[PDB]
RNA sequence: CGCGACCUCAGAUCAGACGUGGCGACCCGCUGAAUUUAAGCAUAUUAGUCAGCGGAGGAAAAGAAACUAACCAGGAUUCCCUCAGUAACGGCGAGUGAACAGGGAAGAGCCCAGCGCCGAAUCCCCGCCCCGCGGGGCGCGGGACAUGUGGCGUACGGAAGACCCGCUCCCCGGCGCCGCUCGUGGGGGGCCCAAGUCCUUCUGAUCGAGGCCCAGCCCGUGGACGGUGUGAGGCCGGUAGCGGCCCCCGGCGCGCGCCCGGGUCUUCCCGGAGUCGGGUUGCUUGGGAAUGCAGCCCAAAGCGGGUGGUAAACUCCAUCUAAGGCUAAAUACCGGCACGAGACCGAUAGUCAACAAGUACCGUAAGGGAAAGUUGAAAAGAACUUUGAAGAGAGAGUUCAAGAGGGCGUGAAACCGUUAAGAGGUAAACGGGUGGGGUCCGCGCAGUCCGCCCGGAGGAUUCAACCCGGCGGCGGGUCCGGCCGUGUCGGCGGCCCGGCGGAUCUUUCCCGCCCCCGGGGUCGGCGGGGGACCGUCCCCCGGACCGGCGACCGGCCGCCGC
RNA sequence: CGGCUACCCACCCGACCCGUCUUGAAACACGGACCAAGGAGUCUAACACGUGCGCGAGUCGGGGGCUCGCACGAAAGCCGCCGUGGCGCAAUGAAGGUGAAGGCCGGCGCGCUCGCCGGCCGAGGUGGGAUCCCGAGGCCUCUCCAGUCCGCCGAGGGGCACCACCGGCCCGUCUCGCCCGCCGCGCCGGGGAGGUGGAGCACGAGCGCACGUGUUAGGACCCGAAAGAUGGUGAACUAUG
RNA sequence: UAUAGGGGCGAAAGACUAAUCGAACCAUCUAGUAGCUGGUUCCCUCCGAAGUUUCCCUCAGGAUAGCUGGCGCUCUCGCCC
RNA sequence: GAGCCUUGAAGCCUAGGGCGCGGGCCCGGGUGGAGCCGCCGCAGGUGCAGAUCUUGGUGGUAGUAGCAAAUAUUCAAACGAGAACUUUGAAGGCCGAAGUGGAGAAGGGUUCCAUGUGAACAGCAGUUGAACAUGGGUCAGUCGGUCCUGAGAGAUGGGCG
RNA sequence: CGACUCUUAGCGGUGGAUCACUCGGCUCGUGCGUCGAUGAAGAACGCAGCUAGCUGCGAGAAUUAAUGUGAAUUGCAGGACACAUUGAUCAUCGACACUUCGAACGCACUUGCGGCCCCGGGUUCCUCCCGGGGCUACGCCUGUCUGAGCGUCGCUU
């Protein structure tokens, strides 16, 4: 608001002209004269709390929390399933993280770049976008945002060499690198698990930039991969091995249900 | 007003601070302003490197971070004169001068005149005409680059002095215990007033 | 997608630059699409529609094989009036009806040197 | 008596030139409350702010120490993070509250009065000639300013003058043109890709599935707008170190005008006054035996003066050199000129103002100050007949629709008219329980249940039962035959044909240096480089474990379709 | 034919009109004619506690810098010879300042309400204390023998966290006595035994982000005054020349 | 025509000063402050009070204790004691 | 969500069917014509019965009070669709020269005059008007301002700030 | 039997809530730095063929000239339709113009009253003669001109 509706100048009645004790604009003639002045209850007032620009919006975070998602983020892009239940239609995708070769990052048209993604199955995760982009609902479509446009693939690359060119303009797609690994790119929504296309020096990178657990990463100056809280976590591999199962009681399945 | 067990608060708020309220929202702006502005230094002004003026070995006065060093400001005159060029010309060659810093130490002055003897085998100049006043041919393919970050020399050099292998060694192990501060200590507190007890025993015959 | 900083993608400001163009930027609003042997003929696109240009209409209530002449171009109404394209009153008296020209085939144009010059800027600036 | 010169002066519609006033978000100078808090109110806080007054620029102010510090010292001003809600101030209550360090953006330093030396070598004006595009200067001839002091040389970081040394050959202001540059310098005009194909709904299509085994077509262009609806291709827009022209600014290269610094030695010079400071009194500050500013009085020194945070005396030491001046940068901007974006509002909201809004209107005036958006795709805004004097109707007509008819999208509630149904002396209305009536829903109302197995009744089909033929899968043995995982050695192998880290080494390795006697002394001390050793990965074979999400082949039983 | 139901009517019983101030409201207490829209615990800073995450004796880049000119990019990524700095790892004192390990064994000075030398252990002890360990014993259809097998346990032991108590250590004061060392033998420093004050030590648990509650200051849940100050406009009414 | 706000003017009533005068009007500080009135917006479930101690220029208020809720933690029975 | 749709979204109405205990919801039927929703997270200017609540609208009151200060109207004709009111004739009255008359100053600004309309206005009405639309109208040496000073207001010199 | 009243449903009338749209606001950020004595900001008055407001302009008055683009403005009659002539509209605008008040400037402002110089006519000339053009505010700086001084001095009666 920054100039609130406090340019009226106004006095409230008292006792006698007996409407009310709200401040009232002061004149003659114009029938505003004697309306409701400044205050949250009245027509053409004041807002309750005018929203300052004050407000704490940005919100750091730790950067191991943010290394620590975009980890994570990468890791749920590796199981089929998470991506699947994502939503990219992985039926026809040949093995999981794609890793394309060297060639690819030096393409210079985009035919060859949706020839590439026809070929490697995809297009049909593109064409979920192409069958998905309708109008946005609600009073968003008047502040330029009328496109209920899915988020497809993301290809994520290094030595920029016109792949951003092959890829720009597909809908869906994202323009992603190795070393600036974002976390609203790679999880979108908050959802983990989106398909992405590799390359072969980005996946041989990757070790590179944050290394096992053996050694740190080389890149980075003090980052570690962090330690895993379960080493393996097959909990019904757990429960039927027969270390537990040699030491239970009983299954004790009866019911003993209430007895008129 | 007050309440429970709690810290006993009094916020500076009783001014007007709601007309004052400087938010940085331009702080990318700043940022890419100041990268625009050290960019189009860098390519307009000169092949000069960029934080162009070489700055000295200095160090910093407390007893806090006198035992750290710092890039100062100017190469203290005396410490010129010693290097051996004039004032301005100086200053056209790349040399930061501060007419204010004095000379205490011999070492911190040998230091900087090291640094001075170091940059002026580092310079290599372009004069106007090429007549070749105190250059050569294009040496090192002139010199295969033209812009330095941060600082010429990296003027930080935290020296490790390590002194490692010794042997423990004799009576000073039984010489240097804790009596010897609290000598000093209440030496320092007692100097003068001794010297007046003495100059009274002189006195009074 | 937009790359410059200094166009906009704004609905408010499009629509205001749309509704409030002078005429030279409301002559090439009203910029008509050609028929297909004339740009293969010419190697144009599409020309900024005048007053003796010769039109089929292609949408509307009116489709197809009615070559007809316009008469007049309302650039405040963003409306061409096309001779053959008739409409009735209450009274009996024929008026003609609103056109979009984007909505409209030239299937001749009007020569002139000026209209060559800009044929031959089209040509070369389409290369 | 008169004439002349200087000095104080006055006049003009004298020749030429300059200030007024506006905006005022940012900045500078003065001034200045009170509501509020202290649960009361005087000191205090609100506040060195609101209001008032005076000034200018795109920035202003400040700015080259009469500084900070007190130790291994730094070193113009501004701005941010810290210092720090700390030192300190305060009816020591409420509350108020810096600074030096240190890390960062920026980096630029300088000039004058005095001291003397130069024959005032200086500057303004008038007139004619050398001359230039769009306009103004180097010379020529005389009227002034200035010796009560112009200009050069000079500035506290020392300077100047005369010998000796060995060198430097210099600059900045015109004028035509060349290829340019980091967005491929500034802005302005005009132009640049690809279905409008076939079928069908629709008033209208931008809707609906498809366009051959090369995915109909363009894409460095799938942002957005208008178009009769929901568009990448139908249209200006969008991408592009895409392209052509016109206009403007910069830095190379022909003439006119200026052109002596460094080191040694000798001599000489060396500084801002009613100012600092002291007393006193007001305001202000965190500044307290008084931080800053100001009034009155007293009012200097020259081994001086100020600062050294508790007043005063003596003494030592550190640092600076005031009472004269200029200076870009980082910084601020709710006014203005264009510009872009928004987890914001959507006509009682958002600016008071989406509209002929500071408008209508009110008060003498200072001033106060609104309500008010939407027909349709296109007016195609209803021709014509008829009742009425007209307002208004009844027909007819346009449109997909007047169930859109000129404040006309959608059209609720309060309220009212009529129709249909029901009831009526305890004002109306309500909760529990039924009964009656009415609208409406599901169903066929003596005729409505399904799914499996088996024994009978009639017709039609081909597997299954068993084997041969075949690909695909599960399962495990020899883990045959190879990959990969875990500790462990070894080849110390890429240690020189390797990565990372170590205030663990090597003065018998090297270089730039210091010390002692061009050479010698590890004799000792600093820095850099080579290697020496420690803690993880890169190949190998060999064993041990796991053959486990690591997977292939050979074979086996048990699945399976054709 | 069936049908509860925001349709209407009748009948029996019960049933004063809501909101708040109040011990007490249907009140002869106040507000409310009716209807539609708007309308009241927000935001910032600070603190405390709890919860959730990351790292963990460390933690955090919020301040800048680096990437090619990209719509989302006012995002995100990186710095490490950018950790300066904030908080914590050290407290106690007004301050000068000082500043947290003790115990055992053997030898000796008169083991003397007393100091020295060598070696060892190491954050002390008591009573409770989840859990954990050893294990008497007996228990599996008809003969001795065995191994896991069905199957617990008397009694004992080491004792997490935390509670109570005792003891020890540090800092400032208080009382009493003796000793040691000299970059120089003094109104020099240090030490000992008890009694107290501390927000301490006695194997450290913090840092950053987010969410919830509460408090404080800011207009602070919304509306409300009699009042005060600053700057301007009125003698066209009226009062007086 | 002159006197303009703590001012004017008053044969004096504190009367008049533009329907306002025991201190005019307009705008700003200002959304002044209030221990004092009125109001405070969806459902269900679970628990559920006090008007009392002490202190205050305290008596219509607040602080403290008490009453209450929420979040947990440490343990114990679950096989003649 | 390969979500819904111009073969009809939001919104609204509903003696329809139903669910939940409730916050509310789903479907049927009718207008409507272009946008809307389910799930997981995110962020609020997020829920109304009151505040002599603010804005806007509408009832009972209610076709009620009221259209009563100043003596008063009546007949005929005309224009007109239409006359208690307009115009004319005639009669009867009032104001009665300190006027219900003829003209000015201040103030109003076209209200003055002619023609036409009667939906607005005149508190009923009009064929009427100071309403509306169209078109006209104010002529100065000798009327006044202009000139002069009156109480007073005011700038330079000067002083103060 | 009807009237009145009550409760629903349909339709109709007041009403403009909800929903949908937005040539409008609000917030943030970037770039530049610009008023006036050569008449600013502001105000008055006037200007269109039919023209009240807003917008645009200043007696050249809904714009003039020039450049760019290229066949219109439009509600209606008109008019240049010419383009192998100069060419409608629109944008830019760098050239011309810009009434009066206003710092406002000849005095005060009652559109009042002057005073100089020059040019055209009216008695071919001023003598308080009509129209037109230029000038006429305060403060101040530099220089020129004029002159006041029993302020100081030289020479001379
Ligand atoms: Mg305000
Ligand atoms: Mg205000
Ligand atoms: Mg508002
Ligand atoms: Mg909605
Ligand atoms: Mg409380
Ligand atoms: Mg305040
Ligand atoms: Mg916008
Ligand atoms: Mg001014
Ligand atoms: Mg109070
Ligand atoms: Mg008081
Ligand atoms: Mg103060
Ligand atoms: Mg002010
Ligand atoms: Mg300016
Ligand atoms: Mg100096
Ligand atoms: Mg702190
Ligand atoms: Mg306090
Ligand atoms: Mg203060
Ligand atoms: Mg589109
Ligand atoms: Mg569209
Ligand atoms: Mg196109
Ligand atoms: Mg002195
Ligand atoms: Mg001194
Ligand atoms: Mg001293
Ligand atoms: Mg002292
Ligand atoms: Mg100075
Ligand atoms: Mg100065
Ligand atoms: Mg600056
Ligand atoms: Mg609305
Ligand atoms: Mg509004
Ligand atoms: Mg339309
Ligand atoms: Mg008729
Ligand atoms: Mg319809
Ligand atoms: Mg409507
Ligand atoms: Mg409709
Ligand atoms: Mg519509
Ligand atoms: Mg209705
Ligand atoms: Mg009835
Ligand atoms: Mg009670
Ligand atoms: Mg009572
Ligand atoms: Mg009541
Ligand atoms: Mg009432
Ligand atoms: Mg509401
Ligand atoms: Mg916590
Ligand atoms: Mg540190
Ligand atoms: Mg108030
Ligand atoms: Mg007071
Ligand atoms: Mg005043
Ligand atoms: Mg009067
Ligand atoms: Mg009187
Ligand atoms: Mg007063
Ligand atoms: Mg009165
Ligand atoms: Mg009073
Ligand atoms: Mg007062
Ligand atoms: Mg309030
Ligand atoms: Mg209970
Ligand atoms: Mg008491
Ligand atoms: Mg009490
Ligand atoms: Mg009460
Ligand atoms: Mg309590
Ligand atoms: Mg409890
Ligand atoms: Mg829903
Ligand atoms: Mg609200
Ligand atoms: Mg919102
Ligand atoms: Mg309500
Ligand atoms: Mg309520
Ligand atoms: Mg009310
Ligand atoms: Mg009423
Ligand atoms: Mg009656
Ligand atoms: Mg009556
Ligand atoms: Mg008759
Ligand atoms: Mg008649
Ligand atoms: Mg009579
Ligand atoms: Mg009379
Ligand atoms: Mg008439
Ligand atoms: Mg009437
Ligand atoms: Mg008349
Ligand atoms: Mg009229
Ligand atoms: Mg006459
Ligand atoms: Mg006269
Ligand atoms: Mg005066
Ligand atoms: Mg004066
Ligand atoms: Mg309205
Ligand atoms: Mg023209
Ligand atoms: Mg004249």
């Amino acid at each position: 608001s920054e100039l609130a509706g406090h340019q009226t100048s106004a006095e409230s009645w008292g006792t006698g002209r007996a409407v009310a004790r709200i401040p009232r604009v002061r004149g003659g003639g114009t029938h505003r004269s004697g309306q409701g002045a400044f205050g949250n209850m009245c027509r053409g007032g004041r807002m309750f709390a005018p929203t300052k620009t004050w407000r704490r919006w940005h919100r750091r975070v730790n950067t191991t929390q943010k290394r620590y998602a975009i980890c994570s983020a990468l890791a749920a892009s590796a199981l089929p399933a998470l991506v699947m239940s994502k939503g990219h239609r992985i039926e026809e995708v040949p093995e999981l993280p794609l890793v394309v070769e060297d060639k690819v990052e030096g393409y210079k048209k985009t035919k060859e770049a949706v020839l590439l993604l026809k070929k490697l199955k995809a297009w049909n995760d593109i064409k979920k976008v192409y069958a998905s982009q309708r109008m946005r609902a609600g009073k968003g479509k008047m502040r330029n945002r009328r496109r209920i446009q899915r988020r497809g693939p993301c290809i994520i690359y290094n030595e920029d060499n016109g792949i951003i060119k092959a890829f720009r303009n597909i809908p869906g797609i994202t323009l992603l690198n190795v070393s600036k690994l974002n976390i609203l790119k790679l999880a979108p929504g908050g959802h983990v698990g989106r398909f992405c296309i590799w390359t072969e020096s980005a996946f041989r990178k990757l070790d590179e930039l944050y290394g096992t657990w053996r050694k740190a990463a080389s890149l980075k100056s003090n980052y570690n991969l962090p330690m895993h809280k379960m080493i393996n976590t097959d909990l019904s591999r757990i429960l039927k091995s027969p270390e537990i199962q040699r030491a239970l009681r009983a299954p004790r399945k009866k019911i003993h249900r209430r007895v008129l | 007003a007050p309440s429970r067990n709690g810290m006993v608060l009094k916020p500076h708020f009783h001014k007007d601070w709601q007309r004052r309220v400087a938010t940085w929202f331009n702080q990318p702006a700043r940022k890419i302003r100041r990268r625009k502005a050290r960019q189009a230094k860098a390519r307009r002004i000169a092949p000069r490197p960029a934080s162009g003026p070489i700055r000295p070995i200095v160090r910093c006065p407390t007893v806090r971070y006198h035992t750290k060093v710092r890039a100062g400001r100017g190469f203290s005159l005396e410490e010129l004169r010693v290097a051996g060029i004039h004032k301005k010309v100086a200053r056209t060659i790349g040399i930061s001068v501060d007419p204010r810093r004095r000379n205490k130490s011999t070492e911190s002055l040998q230091a900087n005149v090291q640094r001075l003897k170091e940059y002026r085998s580092k310079l290599i100049l372009f004069p106007r005409k090429p007549s070749a006043p105190k250059k050569g041919d294009s040496s090192a393919e002139e010199l295969k680059l033209a812009t330095q970050l941060t600082g010429p020399v990296m003027p930080v050099r935290n020296v490790y002095k390590k002194e490692k292998a010794r042997v423990i060694t004799e009576e000073e192990k039984n010489f240097k215990a804790f009596a010897s501060l609290r000598m000093a200590r209440a030496n320092a507190r007692l100097f003068g007033i001794r010297a007046k007890r003495a100059k009274e025993a002189a006195e009074q015959d | 997608m937009k790359f410059n900083p200094f166009v906009t993608s704004d609905r408010s400001k499009n629509r205001k630059r749309h509704f409030n163009a002078p005429s030279h930027i409301r002559r090439k609003i009203m910029s008509s699409p050609l028929s297909k042997e004339l740009r293969q003929k010419y190697n144009v696109r599409s020309m900024p529609i005048r007053k003796d240009d010769e039109v089929q209409v292609v949408r509307g209530h009116y489709k197809g094989q009615q070559i007809g002449k316009v008469v007049q171009v309302y650039r405040k109404k963003y409306v061409i009036y096309i001779e053959r394209v008739q409409r009735e009153k209450a009274n009996g008296t024929t008026v003609h009806v609103g056109i979009h020209p984007s909505k409209v085939v030239i299937t001749r144009l009007k020569l002139d040197k000026d209209r060559k010059k800009i044929l031959e800027r089209k040509a070369k600036s389409r290369q």
